[PDB]
């Protein structure tokens, strides 16, 4: 079974910064990319970054490019997200996904329990 | 007006094309690609190499 | 919000509600794929319809849907208790910089 | 030989949504426009819609217009017609017709099976 | 010099399939649609398919379609037609033609030798 | 065969023959182009005159053609021997599917 | 000339491990990738895994991701299979097959005798 | 089994038969090579065409094959006894995370 | 926040070669094109170049090509534009711009803050 | 220059101007976009209207521009102390070889 | 500047090959395609041979096809014609001219100086 | 040849000539852009306009062209010792598988 | 200067071992891979095996994989090439010959002087 | 024997022969280098071109090759008496597991 458990979250005030992290069981970690999702509390979703699987390629939303980080250890079977300068904004729960392929699209097949961040002061 | 389609056109390749590259392409990398490991590749992947110590 | 969805439709038990999900001609209209989420209350989402037909092995039959032009929809017949939930429909749009791009949100209300 | 094969019907109640199709074989399904055709119990044909070959151009009876959609699927070789806001006098026996053009006017040379769509209450 | 070679007739019984071919030289195959078009003993000439330089598009006759297939294979420079079903009818000699546009129709500017195909019982 | 033509044409040779195919207002009389072929004993058909007045490189003067209204003409003058061939004339039919329709076929035998 | 003998059979109560082993003679093994391939009685195949020569990238079919865990050992011409919390499912004869590509897909040239498990309770 | 193969076939001993894969979009019809194996009833199977037109030294030249489009099949001429076996196509689908994918099996019978 | 800061501007008496340069942070560099646009003093803006994201196309205006060379450095997130055999009418200040496409043409939502060459004897 | 701007325009505070871009047939009348540029006296241009309706987050809501046939104009209304700058069409010309083809540039002078 | 300079001419008899060159500088050269043109002494201009810029689609006239072959290096910045079974009728100028196109029809913008290919025995 | 041209035209110093090209309803007639080249006695052609309208930087003022219905002219004013040299008038043509059709060539000396 | 001294040939029946070694001097033989191609008599060449310099990787030919063996001993500038179970069809002229790579292939820069084994009874 | 070369080709002494060798779209289309080699009936094979157009200071200048798509050639003038020897054309083939492949090779006589 595919089992993703996600850890890292918290309160922080405006300013500074925060890291997730999101450890994957079940299934070969490093032959699939890696996304990140977030739902503001009352709001929808919110795709927020992708990761190739070596690596090599990444993509952020506009609204977080230049202040967040994706990477991933392949040794450890782990994903990371290094927030930078977080805003009251950027409040909402951030989910790891997995990617997939069809056709022409990407959607997400297995999705993790989901950590809050609450940014306040 | 007829609506199938008609088998009374030029069914060879056109010479009046414009033959040079497009500058009005999407010079931006594809966030829509598949970012999976492809399992097809040659995986006796030893085909060719030099054999010496140095390039 | 690229996607437009009726923000709220509501259905008796036992009956056939469908769920639109409206998009223009760079993300639907272009031929990119549809595919659909359901969240329950509590929970993280869990994917629904992928392939804009396709379904996983524990989604029950009774959802299906398909796409048409601009627009594509989820249609469920034999509505039940457990069908409280959000319903988000995801594409990909070519004008922007993101993998994904997700609707409003449709909830479903089941009205017992 | 030209098949062509439909299905969709069903009863309805009057105010909402169905949808009809049309699966065809024998002969290349990209290269002819499509027709729909109805058939009010006792009376007589009633045409109701056309699409071309490529999709480009829709045509729809008065009577019908602003609530059917006729669309093709020229991967799966099948014709939809996706009737919506049903009415009572909706009830009737659905055809698909393959076009054909003669010299000044259209006609159908092949037609499908039928099905029937009764809208009550 | 423009050469077209065809291979693939025979004796076949009614009602199985038969493949032909027609080997190309001495032109870019890819830049040209190609014809199919047969003989009877003792009769006229009949056109029986097209398909165009990249493959796109096909045509047929409307006494063969559904049971011939016409297909092309560029980087062999190789034409052929997939004929299923074959009557008593389909007994003639096969011509593969190149296909040239003057002003307002076509005509077949090189044509091969021609293969004999024979359906008996 | 939408387009018909004389069964047969026989002349003496060194003098001048006419072979017509006439159609009707859906394949010549709308404006498309009329093609000859000829067809040897034993081979082939090779194309004799495209664009209803011009001929290839291997074609001799002798041959010629043209078209007005809904008829078109094939003239040969100063019959050979060797000009004992099946003619049919080539167009497009607006009514059917297809590419090209040919002619009945006129064998042509010289009184030799 | 290309033996491939198996071994590691048995019969296993569901949910503990087993242990598969295929030794390759005849060719060099470290130049070549391994297929794992199932066969359920009164079925047909099943593709199970497939190994890199150097072990880098590892694949495996969805039924038994994140279970069975396939490894190589070069000093010893030796393909392993380590099946971890068998089912009843899992009930079939696999074969260790060398792996061959062609021009655009993979395909295996020679195989193994096969060995049967049996998963009951 | 996305790979569509008949279940049972038959063949008079001499005669010709054919087995036929039916691939999709994704598979046969996006240009991945099928392959073909047999396999006796009583051992494993063995490579009987790779490539969709090659075969390995064993392999006699009554089999052969090829694809077109969405489908391929094999041709198997002048059936012998030991012919009866099942036989299996196989390529690769882009729309999944295996190597392979293989049909349905097709099972040849000589009618003796 | 997006930057692009330049230099590498200054006074070069005509027939020699002058090196630009285009230092960003804010962004992931890898993934987007970049322009070069001039204006002359008192004049209107002149595309000049730009550069794809791997760098594999190149595109240059009428009037400087073959003068005129643009690469970039991934690695260090800085952007080049080398000019040789300077001309009088190359004086003008140099702006990097970020690329974007919409639909169907491109334009440049991020701009530096320029720099000024001056070319005179 | 190909895309023609009239070199400058004028207008009262709180009265509304419109500066227009009209190209050619290759260009606007092509089908491809048009996008506007601001340039204060003493800055680098700023990105207006994109897509011929859409503007950046920055740019308030009293810009607003479309296109039509082979004219396309910038609309503005409510004109400020501020808006005094030069503002730029940008487009794609089919017939050359380079990405973006500019304007003129117009000056907006506001009757303070 | 625009410099494109052609050699490999000469006299060779009847029957045989030549293969001429057209090397390029100043202009990118993968971004362009190139054509080549024959002028007999004392007759006018004759179009040979058109390549892509990517060497995709080739184009001949109809009294060459068969016997050039037209094809182009991108590192080395170099045009080939490769010319087989050479006639009396192939003595002429030949001319490596850059493409251009403007509406509906294409150009040449730039020529280079020609060689003489002469036949005789 | 399928464009037409003067053989020879001529005029004297200081006056204007003109040189005609008329094609069909194929080439000219059809839509197609017409260029013009020059070529001096002893070296390569030069591109003097094209569009039907527009000349490069090199070429000067003095040369001007334009094209109505199935012809297209050349009109040279003010001639001079230099423009002695052949002009070639440039078009596709539908009927056949190239990329440019030239004309005859027309050979201009002016009576110095 | 490279010298390539081939001993160990002669007459063998069939079914057993024959051992040749190719002597090296004038060149550094620890830095160089090498190769190893057979002529039979009236017959082309034909590629054997090649070993790294290291020795790590050995490839051979389909038709003598499982029976060959090539190993180096750097220390005595001798390759050594074990023929196990000899068959009539290994009867030619086997050359030692050092490898070369000049851009994507190999080839071999200087080659030995030859030695002959023929299996025969 | 993948690559493909004539069995024997004849000349004049101090004329220009042709020798060819055909690859196909795995070894020569797949854009690997082609070398030549030379072997003297008494002696080992002697290196003669590589990296397509590259030959060792032994080589005299008379020798010279290149190659184009699928297919190389080795192109030898002034021939001698010392030119008769065996001519190989060596590639790498993605299809199979071998480093080098030879082909066929060329018996170069002289019409001494």
């Amino acid at each position: 079974q595919v089992q993703l458990v996600e850890s890292g979250g918290g309160v922080v005030p405006p300013g500074r910064s925060l890291r997730l992290s999101c450890a994957t069981s079940g299934f070969t970690f490093s032959n699939y990319g890696m996304h990140w999702v977030r739902q503001a509390p009352g709001k929808g979703l919110e795709w927020v970054a992708i990761i190739w699987y070596d690596g090599s390629r990444n993509f952020y939303a506009a609204s977080v490019e230049g202040r967040f980080t994706i990477s991933r250890d392949n040794s450890k079977n782990t994903l990371y997200l290094q927030m930078n300068s977080l805003r009251v904004e950027d409040t909402a729960v951030y989910y790891c996904a997995r990617a997939a392929y069809y056709d022409t699209s990407g959607y997400g097949d297995y999705w993790g329990q989901g950590t809050l961040v609450t940014v306040s002061s | 007006a007829n609506p199938n389609a008609n088998p009374n056109a030029n069914p060879n390749a056109n010479p009046n094309a414009n033959p040079n590259a497009n500058p009005n392409a999407n010079p931006n990398a594809n966030p829509n690609a598949n970012p999976n490991a492809n399992p097809n590749a040659n995986p006796n992947a030893n085909p060719n190499a030099n054999p010496n110590a140095n390039p | 919000s690229v996607l437009t969805q009726p923000p709220s439709v509501s259905g008796a038990p036992g009956q056939t509600v469908t769920i639109s999900c409206t998009g223009g001609s760079s993300n639907i209209g272009a031929g990119y794929d549809v595919h659909w989420y359901q969240q329950l209350p509590g929970t993280a989402p869990k994917l629904l319809i992928y392939g804009n037909i396709n379904r996983p092995s524990g989604v029950p039959d009774r959802f299906s849907g398909s796409k048409s032009g601009t627009s594509a929809s989820l249609a469920i017949t034999g509505l039940q208790a457990e069908d409280e939930a959000d319903y988000y429909c995801q594409s990909y749009d070519r004008r922007l910089s993101g993998s994904w791009v997700f609707g409003g949100g449709t909830k479903l209300t089941v009205l017992g």
